Formats: C-alpha cells, structure tokens, sequence
C-alpha cells in the first residue's frame, strides 16, 4: 500500500532532479544585454458601455473587431470594437455567467458559469436572432472557462477538477481529462490546437493532450490558485497568473519555470494574462483596479494601464495584436492601444 | 485508494520519462522569436495614427 | 459622415441599449437574497414556506424576491462567493436541534464566521434563521446544552438559555459597525417568516438608499 | 406709496458683513462644485439635486463679484444702468432656486426613507437631469413673474410700494408651501424611521441630523422675510400710508431680515460635509 | 421556414387608393428592417419605401414621396403600405423585402413572392450597358455594372449588391458588399471591381442560372437599381 506512495515520491524526486540537471543560465543571463522595451503609454481609445453589472469574461473574434463580453447581468453582448456598436444582446438563461468564448468561425459564442451548463449560442440563424444551439451538461461544478477547437469541438474547465472536450452536435463528453486536485480555474489552447494547458487552484498547471487524452506534463512552482493562463504565441511556453501577484512563464520543452514576474509593490491577486502578437509584452489583470504590462524577457514592469474603477476581471488581446480589451468589475469594457 | 495510487505512479512515470531540452536553448529560441516578430507587433511599437483602426 | 448601413447599425445599437436599460431597471426593481446553510439544517422548510444554482422567485407585498439556494455547490466557496457581492441579504438557516447531533453547530458557527467576516460581505446584513424550535425544546428537556457548549451555565430549559446559541451567533460578527445580524426563531409562526424577511430587507433597502443619497 | 427709505447707517455697516459672508459662501460653493473635478466617482439623483443646489448657490456667489461698481457704501450705486437690473434677477433666481431645491431634496429624502420600494428612488440619472432642468425652468418662470434700473438712484427698487392686488399673498404662499412640504417630510421621516422601526445606528442618527439641520436652516433663513412681508401687508390694510417713519423702521427691519435671507447662501453648503461624505 | 407573402393587389381606378400588406412568417419580424421594391411590367426594379427596425426612421422614393405610406404591425407580424392617388405609371408588381443591418449582416436577404398591381388608363445613376448576353452552359460569363459615383465609402466597404431573378420568380440575392457571397448561393458566382466600376464573375454557368441580373447601390438611400442584364441560351 505505502509502497506505491514511496515509489511516487521517489519518482517526483527523480523528476525534480532531472529538471535541476537541465537547468542552466537563467533567462536573465541570456536576455540581459537586450535593451528594455521602454515606457509604454497606452490610452483608452474606446470605452464600451452598456453592461449593468460586473463583466466576468471577454474574447476577441478571429477578425479582431468583434468581442463578446459576459456579465453577471445575464447578458451576452457582442460588441463592434471599431465603432462601439452592439451587434447582439443575448439574454443568457442563467445570470451567473463566468466565461465566454467566441468561436474561430465567428458563428458561435459559448457561455457558462455557476449553472454548470455550457450553452452554445448561434449567430448566423436564418431567423435573424440568437438561438441556443445546444446546452452542454455533465460538469458537477461551476464552469470556469470554455474554448472552441474549430467549430464543433469545445473544451471546458469546471469546478469538478476535470476538463472535458465535447462534441457540440452530439452534446456528449467525448473526452474527459482528470488528474487535477483543486478547481480548474482557467484554460488556454495552443495555437497548434492539439495541446492545451489548464491552471487549477491546487497551485499547479498541466499540459493536456486533446488527441490522446492525458496530462503530458505537470508544472508547479506557484503558491496559490492559478486564476488565469495563456500560451506564448509560438506555442512552446505559457504564463500563469496566481493569487500571490506572480505571473510565471513556464516552458513546455524544458518542463521548467523561466521567470517569476513579481514586484514588491503588488500584494493583490491576478485575474487575467495575455501576451502580445510577438510575445515581447505580457499583460496582467491585477485586481488592484489596474493592469500592469511587463516585458516578457527581462521581468521589468514596463507600463501601467490604469483607468478602471474596480477589479480588472477579464483581459484579451486581438489576433492581429492591435488592441487589448480589459473588462473590469465596473460595468465598462475598455479597448486600449 | 490503491487504484488511485497506482494511477498517480503511472502518471508520474509517464511525465518523468519525457526527454527535456536544455533551458538555455529554449530561452534562445524565445528571444529569437520575440526579436523576429517584434516588427509585426503594433502593441509594442506604436503604429502610426493613419494605420491605427482605433483612431478616436 | 456615416453611410446608410452605419446609420442603421447605430439604430440597432440604440434599440439594444433601450432593451438593456429596460431590463436593468426591471432587475433593479427586484430584490436578491442569497440563502446559505449548514446542509440539511432546514433550508427546505424555509424555501417551502415561501445541479448548480437553484433559484426561487416568490413575491410578497408587491415585491419580487429572488432566493439563490446555493447549497448544491461542492467546489471551494472562495472562488465563486464574490459573484454574490450585490445581494441585499444573506439568509442563514441553522438547525437548533443539531447541538447534540453527531456537534454540527460548531461547523455551523465556523461557517457563520467564514461568511459574516468575509471581505466580500462587509456591508450585507445576515438574516439569521433559527428553526426546528420544537425539536430543540424537546432535546433541551431531555439533555442539557453542555454537550455542545460546556461553558454555558443555566437551568438547561428552553428559553432559559435566553437564546444562548443566538448570542454565540451574534457575537461572532467582528464588524458590528457596518451590518446587523437580524435573528428570528422560525417556528410554524403562521407564515411570519416571510414577514420577518420583508422587514429585514426593507431595513437594508432604507440603509442602502440613505448611503447612496449623500 | 414707497416713501423710499432713510437711516442707512445699518445698511452701510452690516451688509458689508453680508458681503463677507457671501464671499465665504462663494468659497463653499466652489468646494461644492469641485465634484466635477474630484467627487465625480458616481452620480445619483440625490447627488444631482445637491449639485443643483450648489449651482443655485454659485450663481449668487459669482454675482457678488459682479457687484464691483467701485464705491457702494450706503446709497451710492453707480454704473448700474441695466447691470444691476440683471443683478436683481440673479439674486431672485438664487433665492428661488435655493427654496425649490431645498424642497426637492427634502422630498427626495422622504421618498427614500419612507417609501423605500418606490420607483422614484431608482429614477434614472437622465430622468434626474430632465427633472432638474424642469425645476430650473419653473424657478426662472416665477422669478420673472415676480420681478415683472434708474429708479431715483441708479439702482434702488423693491416692493416698498403697496400696490395691493394680493400678490404679496401669492409670494407668502410660495414661501409657506415649501415650508409645509419640508416640515411634513421631516416629521414623517423622523416618525417612521425612529418609531415604527428601531434603527438606532449611527448612520441613521446622522441622516436624522441632516433633516433637522435642513428644516432649521430653512425656517431660520426664510421666516423673517415672510413675517415682515405680512406686517407690511397689515400696515397697508390699516392706516394706509404717509406715516412713513413706521414703514421706514419696518424697511430697516426688512433689510436686516434680507441679510439673513442671503446669508442662507453661506449657510447652504453646510449640508455638504455635514451630511454627505466629503473631505 | 421563413416566408413572406404579400396581398392587396388587383385592378384599381387611376387616382384611387389601395393598401398593400405583407404577411411575415417566422423570422423575428420585430428586429428586421423591411423594404418595398416594385417591378414594372417590362422594366427593371425600383426602390419604393423602407421602414427601419422598431418603426424608427423611414424613407421614400422621390416618385412616391408623400403619396405612399408604409407602416408595420410587429404584434401582428404584418407590414402595410398605404398608397393614395395611384397614377397610370404606378402600375407594377410589388415585392416585399426584408433586410437586417449590423456588422457583417446580409441586407436584402429574402424577397417575398410579390403582389401584382395594375392601374387602368443625389440619385447615383447606376448603369448596366449590356442589356442581354447569350451563353452556353458550362462557360464562364462576366457582367459589368458601372456606377456614377464612388461606392467605396471611407469605411472600406463597397456597398454594391447583385441580384439574380429567375424567369417568373422572386429575385434573390447573389453577392452583397461586392465580395461576400450570400448564404446558400453556389460558389460559382463571384464579384469584384473597384470604385465606380464593378463586374460580377460567374464560372461554369450551369442551368437554372438564366435570368435578369440586377446591380444595386446602397450608399445614398434613394437607392437605384441597374437596368438589368438578361442571360439567354
Ligand atoms: C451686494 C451689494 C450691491 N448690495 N447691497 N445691498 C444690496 C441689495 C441687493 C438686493 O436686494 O437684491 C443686492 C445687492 C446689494
């Protein structure tokens, strides 16, 4: 009985020793000669209004012009970022929404949250109205994040400490990913789309495989819940935002942490993390009413996106890298540039 | 709990059997990618107001 | 300036804004009540007197109440509790008879300490509900309260404790300045529980109105 | 008719103190209007009405600098051919706006703390602006009607002449009705909030002192004008005119009362930082 | 299914009045703008009137300004056009067209069956020089419709639409915004061009594509249709 636990502990020690062996000059030693990105001043080009509650999620369409925002008001507004128009106002059934996702094709938006139901709304109906195409059920806990794969497969992360890949047409759990301990608070998909990483509240992140269906790698090094996660554009690294004010950028190939983006002036948690088009800049939705954008190669803070009157809950960067929407608990989106 | 322990041990073995590259090479690749694509980052280098869609 | 399509799109945006404003006004006219509990404590009884989130819409005295029974959640409370930052009250059912059962009142008191002192609810009143009065009286007659509260000294008869459990629930409120933990023994009461809820919610609404107004 | 007036030593000594009080009220009104710069975090119907009262104060607070025509001590006005014709309207506008907005805030408080679940307490901010503009229009209405330059001295004119026509009764009613509304609202607020429900909190106590202060300031500031006008009407009815020493003393008393009526401007910004989160 | 049926036709004496009504059926009428397009017994189409979503702003053609009245009844899901003082030239068969306007939408998506009416006895001038052109099946054809004003707005959109009408059939949309194919249309059709110069391109023209092809501006709201190019043989 205890022999299995002893073998597991020995394997964990061996893995830690192997990682230590692969360790070398840190990212600071490599990118020490690189010049700093310089001060980044960023103006609120647009300020979308219309929500009557706290925004909990946002996502940029593939066209980088349309974004869908979910708020505890119960509404799923689809904005037109260029002109601050509202294309649609979906009346979500359950007002407790905590995620949203814009399908790559632009024909679907997903919403979920405390209802434990992932609803797949439709946008290109012949009747000119948004009709719930399918309401996925099966998660025994609050839904945290959902992301479309191409158009029919959608992966979800819920509070039952499991991630699942669905089949929208069938409405059944095609593959279930298990192995986490705490609530899986956030999810992110690799650009290659055959891999994705999830950050659970047990202070650990895992590298899942959509195809075969098991945790390829396990990453640790945090000290609190991982409230957000995002892939590096090259699809070989990801960054996690913990509750201890520490964005950490890991690597898939080396299976190690590279930096710990921390500052003593920050003592508040993290809500969202997203890179830039090249990944040189890494944003972060700190809950102390502002978002701090840091250089992802020297860990130096390089600008502050202040201007929100409450906690910055959701943050996202466009596909072309022309803007960074930040949705705060104040009922206001805000597109920066 | 024996099945859970066996599953955890198998998962640990699977996650330890993977070959890991040197961290220096990964850092070099990251820096190279960032330098190569820094040209196409409007987020980093402020784009001219003519080409900025959010004029606003 | 704007082409025809752009003008019609702005028309659609104005219509969407009008619908959003109307629905927001309708929602604000309603009153939201989070309902916590220790589990089995008697939330069923009070919810009868009126997967995931189990809502309940009941109206009284031309006021639309919304009770969000959240006992079905099994995840960690710290992550989703901030969703209820805006509720005007927190009904908190507690099983009085459970003092000798298994020590469940210690768990209930721990939950009360977690909820009342939570950073998210520094200004939301707690409508404490003490029910199962008949069973509590029968048990108190059978056995004293020293099983769960050895520090108590008294005749160990009902109402001789002077709602001793109620006292221990009230003093658990650390921030007594910015909230009031209303208590009310929930017997059959001839449908007076809804009345107590109404007075408590009205008091909270008055406090909110005065706080907003200058 | 009028007999003009005399014995202006008091009107040359004390109204300077009135002007000093007006400058202090101007500072207070600037602090109250500073919400556009600092206290702009959130705007609600009560905040809208309080800012309206601040604007009504600031109108006279800036009209006092408009009283800068060099020498003015007792009866020596200059450069007022129309200037002071507008100044009189500005002063009447300030007084009427103060009265109307005091009544508005009192009624708003009554609705907020007596009928809590009422649609009026959740009026949209745009509706607040619309109703604010409506009240402003009513105030400019009355003011004009009541007012409708070179009379003897370049600027001296008021109701000293007794034209009867019972318009003085109209002005007295236009004062009493706000007083009745405010007294009724305050009494209902206190009685309901304290008797029916316990509400022993410090916040509740402070909100009680607000309405007490508002009622006291209103009565203390505006009752003397009402009583002196009533006395003037009674003297018009009894013995008529030409005993102008008596109405001269009455006019001196009315100037003294008017000193407090415009000291209401300096007393107004008390409410800000006496019952609202400020500083 | 979405279907638009309009009624209110029949012979009417000149100078009289007549009400024409459209009957919506299951396409969320209340959030759909509606147009009225007329077809002369031998000539091409011509815009008549328009009512926005929620009975908001409303426009008319110069030829029928004041004379005609258009109204909608959302609860009844029915669209009314009230005509007064019908003239001899007013004879035409009237089509009932829906259109929804938002980013990426497809205005003029569906066309009603049409109501035949007979009467007893700015303004960007689009042009279709080619009146007709025969073509054998399996070949590629190109129809050019030159405009008289720059249709490329500052937003980058080119507000040109292409409609194909089968013989004795209600016209249907083919391409909107000069490049975006309609939903359900075959991929053979393709539009291109530039400001003041457009040319629809169809490759491997199969059967059932013969008919009059119309081009349409949407910049200046007094819309104008093309003369219409017919495909034969
Ligand atoms: C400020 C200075 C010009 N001043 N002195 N007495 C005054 C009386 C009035 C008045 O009755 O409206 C206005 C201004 C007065």
């Amino acid at each position: 009985l205890d022999q299995l636990r002893q073998e597991a502990e020995q394997l964990k020690n061996q893995i830690r020793d192997a990682r230590k062996a692969c360790a070398d000059a840190t990212l600071s030693q490599i990118t020490n000669n690189i010049d700093p990105v310089g001060r980044i001043q960023m103006r609120t080009r647009r300020t979308l209004r219309g929500h009557l509650a706290k925004i909990y999620a946002m996502h940029w369409g593939t066209d980088s012009r349309l974004l869908v925002s979910a708020s505890q008001d119960g509404k799923l507004i689809i904005w037109d970022s260029y002109t601050t128009n509202k294309v649609h106002a979906i009346p979500l059934r359950s007002s407790w929404v905590m995620t949203c996702a814009y399908a790559p094709s632009g024909n679907y938006v997903a919403c979920g949250g405390l209802d434990n139901i992932c609803s797949i709304y439709n946008l290109k109906t012949r009747e000119g109205n948004v009709r719930v195409s399918r309401e996925l059920a099966g998660h025994t806990g609050y839904l945290s994040c959902c992301r479309f794969l191409d158009d029919n497969q959608i992966v979800t992360s819920s509070g039952d400490t499991t991630c699942a890949l669905w089949d929208i047409e069938t409405g059944q759990q095609t593959t279930t990913f298990t192995g986490h301990t705490g609530d899986v608070m956030s999810l992110s998909l690799a650009p290659d789309t055959r891999l994705f990483v999830s950050g659970a509240c047990d202070a650990s992140a895992k590298l899942w495989d959509v195809r075969e269906g098991m945790c390829r790698q396990t990453f640790t090094g945090h000290e609190s819940d991982i409230n957000a996660i995002c892939f590096f554009p090259n699809g070989n690294a990801f960054a996690t935002g913990s509750d201890d004010a520490t964005c950490r950028l890991f690597d898939l190939r080396a299976d190690q942490e590279l930096m710990t983006y921390s500052h003593d002036n920050i003592i508040c948690g993290i809500t969202s993390v997203s890179f830039s088009k090249s990944g040189r800049l890494l944003l972060a939705g700190y809950d102390d009413f502002n978002c701090n954008v840091w250089d992802a190669l020297k860990a130096d803070r390089a600008g502050v996106l202040a201007g929100h009157d409450n906690r910055v809950s959701c943050l996202g960067v466009t596909d072309d890298g022309m803007a960074v929407a930040t949705g705060s608990w104040d009922s206001f989106l805000k597109i920066w540039n | 709990s024996i099945a859970q322990a066996r599953k955890l041990v198998e998962q640990l073995k699977m996650e330890a059997n993977i070959d890991r590259i040197k961290v220096s090479k990964a850092a070099a690749d990251l820096m190279a990618y960032c330098e190569a694509h820094a040209k196409e980052d409007p987020l980093l280098t402020p784009v001219p107001a003519s080409e900025n869609p959010f004029r606003e | 300036t704007l082409s025809a399509e752009d003008k019609a799109a702005v028309e659609r945006s104005k219509m969407i804004d009008r619908n959003l404003r109307e629905d927001g006004e309708k929602a604000a006219r309603e009153v939201k009540l989070l309902l916590l509990g220790a589990g089995e404590s008697g939330k069923s009884t009070i919810v009868k007197q009126m997967t995931g989130i189990v809502e309940t819409h009941f109206t009284f005295k031309d006021l639309h109440f919304k009770m969000f029974d959240v006992g079905a959640q099994r995840s960690e409370r710290k992550k989703w509790i901030h969703c209820f930052e805006g509720v005007t009250a927190i009904i908190f059912c507690v099983a009085l008879s459970d003092y000798d059962l298994v020590n469940r009142m210690h768990e209930s008191m721990k939950l009360f300490d977690s909820i009342c002192n939570n950073k998210w609810f520094t200004d939301t009143s707690i409508i404490l509900f003490l029910n199962k009065k008949d069973l509590f009286e029968e048990k108190i007659k059978k056995s004293p309260l020293t099983i769960c509260y050895p520090e108590y000294a008294g005749s160990n008869t009902y109402e001789e404790a002077a709602a001793y459990i109620q006292c221990q629930f009230e003093d658990l409120n650390k921030r007594k300045d910015t909230k009031e933990i209303y208590t009310h023994f929930t017997c059959s009461t001839d449908t007076k529980n809804v009345q107590f809820v109404f007075d408590a919610v009205t008091d909270v609404i008055i406090k909110n109105n005065l706080k907003d107004c200058g | 008719n009028c007999c003009v007036f005399r014995d202006d030593f008091i009107a040359k000594v004390l109204p300077p103190v009135l002007g000093l009080e007006f400058i202090f009220g101007l500072l207070g009104n600037g602090l109250a209007l500073w919400i556009f710069c600092f206290h702009l975090k959130s705007w609600k119907s009560s905040r809208i009405f309080l800012f309206n009262l601040a604007v009504a104060d600031f109108l006279l607070i800036i009209c006092l600098p408009f009283v800068m025509d060099y020498y003015v001590r007792r009866s020596d006005w200059k450069f007022g051919d129309i200037p002071c014709r507008l100044v009189l309207f500005m002063f009447a506008m300030n007084r009427q706006g103060s009265i109307i907005f005091l009544t508005v805030v009192a009624v708003d408080r009554y609705f907020r703390v007596v009928h809590p679940h009422h649609a009026l307490n959740k009026i949209s901010n745009w509706t607040a602006a619309i109703i604010s503009c409506l009240l402003w229009g009513i105030t400019v209405g009355l003011t004009v009607h009541l007012l409708k330059n070179g009379t003897a001295n370049v600027c001296i004119s008021f109701s000293i002449c007794h034209t009867f026509r019972w318009h003085e009764a109209m002005f007295l009613l236009e004062f009493f009705l706000p007083l009745g509304i405010i007294l009724f609202c305050s009494a209902r607020i206190i009685w309901s909030l304290r008797q029916r429900q316990m509400d022993r909190h410090a916040k509740i106590k402070r909100a009680i002192t607000f309405i007490m202060v508002v009622a006291i300031v209103f009565v203390i500031c505006f009752l003397p004008s009402v009583v002196v006008r009533i006395h003037i009407f009674w003297l018009l009815h009894t013995s008529g005119t030409q005993n102008c020493e008596v109405y001269r003393s009455v006019d001196l008393a009315f100037f003294i009362t008017l000193s407090f009526t415009y000291m209401n401007s300096m007393l107004d910004p008390v409410v800000y930082y006496f019952s609202s989160p400020s500083f | 299914d979405v279907q638009l049926v309009e009624s209110g036709g029949g012979l009417v004496q000149p100078g009289g009045s007549r009400k024409l009504s459209c009957s919506a059926s299951g396409f969320a009428f209340s959030s759909f703008g509606m147009h009225w397009v007329r077809q002369a017994p031998e000539k091409g189409l011509e815009w008549v009137a328009y009512i926005s979503s929620g009975s908001g702003t409303i426009y008319y053609a110069d030829t029928v300004k004041g004379r005609f009245t258009i109204s909608r009844d959302d609860p009844k899901n029915t669209l009314f056009l009230q005509m007064t003082s019908l003239r001899s030239e007013d004879t035409a068969m009237y089509y009932c067209v829906r259109s929804i306007y938002y980013y990426g939408s497809s205005p003029f998506d569906f066309w009603g069956q049409g109501t035949t009416l007979t009467v007893s006895s700015s303004d960007i001038v689009m042009t279709q020089a080619t009146s007709s052109v025969p073509v054998t099946p399996g070949e590629s054809v190109s129809i050019s419709c030159r405009s008289s004003k720059s249709l490329l707005h500052s937003n980058g959109n080119t507000y040109l639409y292409w409609f194909l009408q089968r013989p004795g059939q209600s016209p249907q949309l083919l391409i909107y915004r000069m490049s975006n194919l309609a939903s359900g249309v075959p991929d053979r059709f393709s539009g291109s061009g530039s400001g003041t110069a457009f040319t629809l391109t169809i490759s491997r023209l199969e059967a059932e594509d013969v008919g009059v092809y119309y081009c349409m501006q949407h910049l200046e709201y007094p819309l104008t249709f093309g003369a219409g190019t017919k495909l034969e043989l």
